[PDB]
């Protein structure tokens, strides 16, 4: 629906032929996810801003909810110069997602038009909710990592151990290390910092990883990062054949105040696609949909049936959506149900192809006992993780589906969790747990859904 | 400067960056 980009046609579309490196899909939306495991004040946001430019966000709410939990995404197109005269990594260039598939060279590289290679999405969180977001479910949250260490400090900083513990627990095999803020660092200082870094990562998953030094503010050696994304990062395997599923992360009401009747639109639901391809005009079911209570106070759920009016990927308009980024499905649902992120925590998929709606879970949890990679300074009990107690509110994080939960009973290691709102899942899924230590939610263990109380979705 | 189809080392990137701020 937008010019200067590869045409998308539903008729000339086959799910089996679709691959993560397909030019048609990459031309409009990102296909792979590379979470940046860094830290604020160290260039965590600056690196992503330099790589992917500056975004504008098509739809934004007046009030931001769960800003410390939201899994932010940032799309970046990486291109390669076809002229062999231009030396690497200058042939590799990063830019925004709105650029055309080919643009003429802006450098004196003796001609040669740049061609789109890949489209990446940076899974960045203001905290560490990434850990229990992706630590046992797996799904397709990401397949790479960007461990960031600044240069002014000396490795290992007290904020580094948690990052390495996160890299280990995520079971990520593809990690790239970016030494930021090394511009104001002497050569000997940089060398000794690199030596400390390799000593710290000795015997860990970050053994065979690049230690690329970059300067985010001045945009130095970003092309090296793009090159290692091209080469070091392998193509993840994705399943485009199954019925599509999307975990709803955002939700907007796009109708401006004082708009005409003919200009009314449905509810736009942003989210992440796990497995399948969404098509415009496809009948979709959102579960648990409308959750209400009886006169006596009994939970009941009515799944919301609708049709995909349109699909958006950042500023681009799509005809079919594939996993590998934040896709916003504009639908026919009433804006009342999708205003101010009121549909977050729901699963949107093909009709009759959604998991069961649970209100309570019976999980087999393995409780952690010290916070991962934390320095216990003074207070030895601060890093200790207490045992689960009755009437304690945890944070169950099934993949990207966040939900609260009150522990009702623990026998030996089988804990019953009463969710605040019913969620769609299946028996045997890997879930994680979090606890409010102070000012934050911190991972304290994981488990499996042995059993659970389900609720029958009433349909009229 | 060379046919580095293989992965580099930290030294070459570091001296590249250092050349960058020393020349400008």
């Amino acid at each position: 629906g937008q010019p200067h980009l590869s045409r998308q046609d539903l008729t000339t579309l086959d799910v089996t032929k679709l691959t993560p490196l397909s030019h048609e899909v990459i031309s409009r939306q990102a296909t792979i996810n590379i979470g940046t495991i860094g830290h604020v004040a160290h260039g965590k946001s600056t690196v992503v801003k330099a790589i992917s430019g500056v975004h504008t966000v098509r739809f934004k709410n007046e009030l931001e909810r769960n800003i410390t939990i939201k899994l932010g995404y940032a799309n970046a197109k990486i291109y390669k110069l076809d002229d062999p005269s231009c030396p690497r990594p200058e042939c590799y260039r990063s830019c925004g997602s709105s650029t055309p598939d080919e643009f003429p060279t802006d450098i004196p590289g003796t001609k040669g038009n740049f061609k789109l290679v890949r489209h990446v999405s940076f899974v960045d969180c203001p905290g560490h909710d990434i850990l229990m977001a992706t630590m046992l479910n797996g799904a397709a949250v990401m397949d790479a990592a960007l461990l960031l260490i600044a240069g002014n400090e000396s490795c290992p900083q007290p904020q580094t151990s948690e990052h390495l513990a996160a890299i280990e627990i995520m079971k990520l095999k593809h990690i790239l290390i970016l030494q930021n803020k090394i511009d104001l660092v002497k050569e000997s200082q940089a060398k000794e910092q690199y030596e400390q870094i390799l000593a710290f990562v000795q015997g860990t998953v970050a053994e065979g990883a690049p230690i690329i030094p970059i300067s985010a503010q001045l945009k130095y050696n970003i092309e090296v990062v793009c090159e290692y994304i091209v080469k070091k990062i392998p193509v993840p395997p994705r399943d485009f054949t199954s019925e599509p599923r999307l975990i709803v992360i955002r939700s907007f009401d796009v109708n401006k105040p004082g708009c005409e009747v003919d200009d009314l639109k449905g509810g736009v639901a942003g989210g992440s696609i796990l497995k399948g391809v969404l098509k415009v005009g496809q009948e979709i079911e959102v579960r648990p949909g409308i959750v209400s209570k009886d006169s006596e106070g009994k939970l009941m759920c009515k799944p919301i049936f609708s049709k995909i009016v349109s699909l958006f990927a950042e500023h681009n308009d799509l005809q079919y959506a594939a996993p590998g980024g934040l896709i916003g499905v504009g639908t026919k649902i009433d804006p009342t149900l999708c205003r101010a992120d009121r549909m977050v925590g729901q699963v949107l998929g093909a009709v009759g192809a959604l998991p069961e709606i649970f209100t309570e879970l019976e999980i087999s949890y393995f409780l952690l006992r010290r916070l991962l990679g934390v320095r216990t300074e003074g207070d030895k009990k601060a890093a200790k993780v207490q045992k689960l107690s009755k009437n304690e509110v945890l944070m169950v994080n099934i993949g990207s589906l966040s939900t609260g939960g009150r522990v009702s009973a623990v026998k030996a290691d089988l804990g019953k969790i009463v969710l605040t709102n019913p969620v769609c899942t299946e028996v045997g899924e890997k879930i994680a747990l979090s606890r409010r230590v102070e000012k934050h939610w911190r991972l304290i263990g994981w488990g499996q859904i042995r059993r659970g109380v389900t609720i029958k979705p009433t349909v009229d | 400067w060379a046919g580095s189809e293989r992965d580099y080392t930290y030294e070459e990137l570091l001296n590249r960056v250092f050349n960058i701020m020393r020349e400008k």
